[PDB]
């Protein structure tokens, strides 16, 4: 008869999640694009971006462990 | 094949600057394959960027190395759990000696867990476990090479994930017993995703049943690869445009609360209708203390209809169920929202995600091949405060 009958569990919380339980990446390698300025500066997605706050952004890839920090880059 | 990349202070504010304007905690993951001779983790490049982001007045949370279990493979070196673990307690003693000396430090980031990705996971635990403040771990249901649409529904796959997550909790609670255990990196399918699929209404049903097995056993966090980048398990595509994962993504952050409790159907069959519950987000501004969110993917190819029960069977229930919009059916990157299609109103603004109350004591319907998330209104439960 396809309907089915739920079963709840309500006596206590059997675990509590971060506030940020749902957080995002942005992969390393996206900092080798030549337009990450222009990318991550669009209003458009910091508007989304925003819109998942509270949320941890991991800054992380395959890439982390191949790139060097150069304080004289520009 | 992977080649050194350098990148400067600009891109550390670009990466900066957009976490910050848009309420997220930024986690810097450092390069764990600069080494000494006698393969010890050489800190200097990183002292550099602590420095730097120091002077700037930067919050930052720090991870060192990803998937360090695969170093061998990708920079033919092999660094041990032991000595990754040693390396952490150096980054640990940097931070303390750096403005921000209570900066938190995650790891290691290693993939799911295989037999020699657990020890690598055990014996890191052992040596460096102290100065973590989570476990990060990363988990794929499928290689984006060779997935296929019926992967994407068969609730053989999604069950996986259940043994990956026992498997890790076994090796923390033989180590550093209830110390947090995140998801560090996690998507539908490796190697940026299944073409046609990752990108569509079918992601949805492994990504939330993933939040649910994810909250239901005890990871605290789960970090969504990707937000925007290479590879369409993006919630965001190259246009900025938001696809069904993303709206899946807002509409669980509105309603689904940090309680996490517990759903289940009664019978013996409980593979193709999957049932969770916690409490309803507080910050809902529709909602009050004691409300409650259902949520249900239902992956059998007929309608099936949820009876609540005692003493919820009458309340004033609110769907919010996710379809997709047509003509390419679950491959669609378009969902409506109790037959709304989800756009943004303009470039500065979400819209509204409106409810569908349905009928005190009505059964709750959930379509083949959907998910929906439903609110117990005045449930009135005390375990909700
Ligand atoms: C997790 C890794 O940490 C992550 O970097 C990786 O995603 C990136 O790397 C993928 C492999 O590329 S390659 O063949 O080794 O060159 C690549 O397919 C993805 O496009 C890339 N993702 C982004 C967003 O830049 C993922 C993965 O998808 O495999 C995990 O391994
Ligand atoms: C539909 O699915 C069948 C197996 O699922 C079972 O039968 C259907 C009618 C529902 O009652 C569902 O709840 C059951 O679990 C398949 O055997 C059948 O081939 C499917 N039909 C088609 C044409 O895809
Ligand atoms: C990256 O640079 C470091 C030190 O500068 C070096 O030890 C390593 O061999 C380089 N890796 C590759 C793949 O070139
Ligand atoms: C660490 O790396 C720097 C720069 O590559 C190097 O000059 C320094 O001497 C290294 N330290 C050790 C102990 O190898
Ligand atoms: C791990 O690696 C180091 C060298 O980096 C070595 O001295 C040590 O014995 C290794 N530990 C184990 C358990 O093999
Ligand atoms: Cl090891």
């Amino acid at each position: 008869q396809d309907v089915v009958d739920l079963d709840f569990f309500t006596q206590e919380p059997l675990h509590l999640v971060s506030p940020s339980f749902l957080s995002v990446t942005i992969d390393a390698n996206l900092a080798t694009d030549p337009r990450f300025l222009i990318l991550l500066g669009s209003p458009k997605l910091r508007t989304l971006a925003r819109g998942l706050s509270p949320a941890y952004l991991r800054f992380g890839g395959t890439k982390t462990d191949f790139l060097i920090f150069d304080p004289k880059k520009e | 094949k992977f080649k050194n990349s350098t990148y400067s202070r600009s891109s550390v504010d670009v990466l900066y600057t957009f976490a910050n304007c848009s309420g997220l905690d930024l986690i810097f993951g450092l390069n764990a394959l600069l080494r000494t001779a006698d393969l010890q983790w050489n800190s200097s490049n990183a002292q550099l960027l602590l420095d730097y982001c120091s002077s700037k007045g930067y919050n930052i949370s720090w991870e060192l190395g990803n998937e360090p279990n695969s170093f061998l493979k990708k920079a033919d070196i092999f660094i041990n759990g032991s000595q990754l673990g040693e390396d952490f307690i150096q980054l640990h003693k940097l931070l303390r000696k750096s403005t921000f000396k209570n900066a938190k430090l995650y790891g290691p980031d290693v993939g799911q867990p295989r037999r020699k990705t657990a020890k690598m996971l055990k014996s890191f635990l052992k040596a460096g476990g102290e100065v973590i403040d989570s476990v990060t771990w990363h988990h794929y249901y499928l290689n984006g090479r060779t997935a296929t649409r019926e992967d994407f529904l068969n609730p053989d796959v999604l069950d996986i994930f259940i043994s990956s997550v026992q498997k890790v909790f076994q090796v923390v609670e033989s180590t550093r017993p209830g110390k947090k255990v995140w998801l560090g990196e996690t998507s539908s399918a490796y190697g940026g995703g299944a073409p046609l699929l990752s990108d569509t209404f079918a992601a949805g049903f492994m990504w939330l049943d993933k939040l649910g097995l994810s909250a239901r056993m005890g990871i605290e966090v789960v970090m969504r690869q990707v937000f925007f980048g290479a590879g369409n398990y993006h919630l965001v595509d190259e246009n900025f445009d938001p696809l069904p994962d993303y709206w899946l993504s807002l509409l669980f952050k509105k309603l689904v609360g940090t309680k996490v409790l517990m759903a289940s159907v009664q019978g013996s069959k409980r593979r193709k209708l999957r049932v969770y519950l916690h409490c309803t987000n507080t910050d809902n501004p529709r909602y009050k203390e004691g409300d409650l969110t259902l949520y249900a993917i239902n992956l059998h190819n007929v309608t099936k209809y949820l009876r609540l029960p005692y003493p919820f069977s009458n309340k004033q229930v609110d769907k919010y169920l996710l379809r997709p919009l047509g003509p390419h059916g679950l491959l669609s990157k378009s969902v409506q929202l109790n037959g709304l299609t989800l756009k943004m109103v303009d470039d500065q603004t979400l819209p509204p995600l409106m409810e569908k109350p349905l009928r005190p004591g009505s059964s709750l319907g959930l379509p083949a091949f959907s998910y929906s998330f439903f609110v117990i209104r005045n449930a009135k439960v005390a375990a909700c405060i």
